Formats: structure tokens, C-alpha cells, sequence
């Protein structure tokens, strides 16, 4: 039971490091690079996978 | 048409080239928005061992 | 290892065709990079596209 919850929590955190097709996983990088209308395209991909 | 293509390397090494952005004093033991070498984020700054 | 100010080029109109695919033109100064390579050359008019 302890290991089961540990794997579920660990897996859930490791997904944040995945790009999900986006240029980068960090949101501050997208905001600091792409234009406002262009950032929405990348941010949508991260929200979709997350 | 004179063409010049701008290429760059991102987050593979510290930034030696940065525009005229005036630096400020450092704050500690408080939650603040910090930008260091182009790295943006919010967090409490404390001395690490 | 220098200070790159890209606002002077954006404020004063010079470049006829200026487009940034990788990053935003306004964020060039906000976010800064380590190595910057500039390939300079000249091409025929219709070859810029």
C-alpha cells in the first residue's frame, strides 16, 4: 500500500518534466520567448497533457 | 538583400551576453520574484550549505 | 561576453524583413543567451523567402 501510493505520487511528479510536445516544459520559458498569441499554442499542449 | 541570421544557444551554459538590465540588491528570508541569468521564478531565497 | 542591446534596432527602422521564429523580438533583451552566432551573407532579392 505504501509503495503503491509512492509510485503514483512519483509518477505524477515526473510528468511535469515531460514536454508533451511543447517546446519546453517550463512555463516561464514559453512566456519569455514566444509572443503572447504564440505562447498560447505551446501552453495549450502542456495543459492538455498535464 | 543583405541577410544576417541570428543563432544562439539556450540554457546549455551560463549567459555571458545579456542586455543592459540593471542589477539590484539581493533579498533573503522572504518570498520574492528572482531573475538570475535569465532564469525566472518565485521562491524564498536562503543561504544553502 | 558583452552587452547586447537589441532595442536600438527595433526602435529605429532599418531591417526591411525582420522575423524571429525561435523567440519574440521584444523578449530578446528580457531573456538573454550564452553564445550568439551571426552568419552574414548576401543573396538575390527573390531568394530571401
Amino acid at each position: 500500500v505504501v509503495n503503491q501510493n509512492a509510485q503514483a505520487l512519483n509518477t505524477l511528479v515526473k510528468q511535469l518534466s515531460s514536454n508533451f510536445g511543447a517546446i519546453s516544459s517550463v512555463l516561464n520559458d514559453i512566456l519569455s520567448r514566444l509572443d503572447p498569441p504564440e505562447a498560447e499554442v505551446q501552453i495549450d499542449r502542456l495543459i492538455t497533457g498535464r | 538583400y543583405r541577410v544576417v541570421v541570428l543563432s544562439f544557444e539556450l540554457l546549455h551554459a551560463p549567459a555571458t551576453v545579456c542586455g543592459p538590465k540593471k542589477s539590484t540588491n539581493l533579498v533573503k528570508n522572504k518570498c520574492v520574484n528572482f531573475n538570475f541569468n535569465g532564469l525566472t521564478g518565485t521562491g524564498v531565497l536562503t543561504e544553502s550549505n | 561576453n558583452c552587452v547586447a542591446d537589441y532595442s536600438v534596432l527595433y526602435n529605429s527602422a532599418s531591417f526591411s524583413t525582420f522575423k524571429c521564429y525561435g523567440v519574440s523580438p521584444t523578449k530578446l533583451n528580457d531573456l538573454c543567451f550564452t553564445n550568439v552566432y551571426a552568419d552574414s551573407f548576401v543573396i538575390r532579392g527573390d531568394e530571401v523567402r
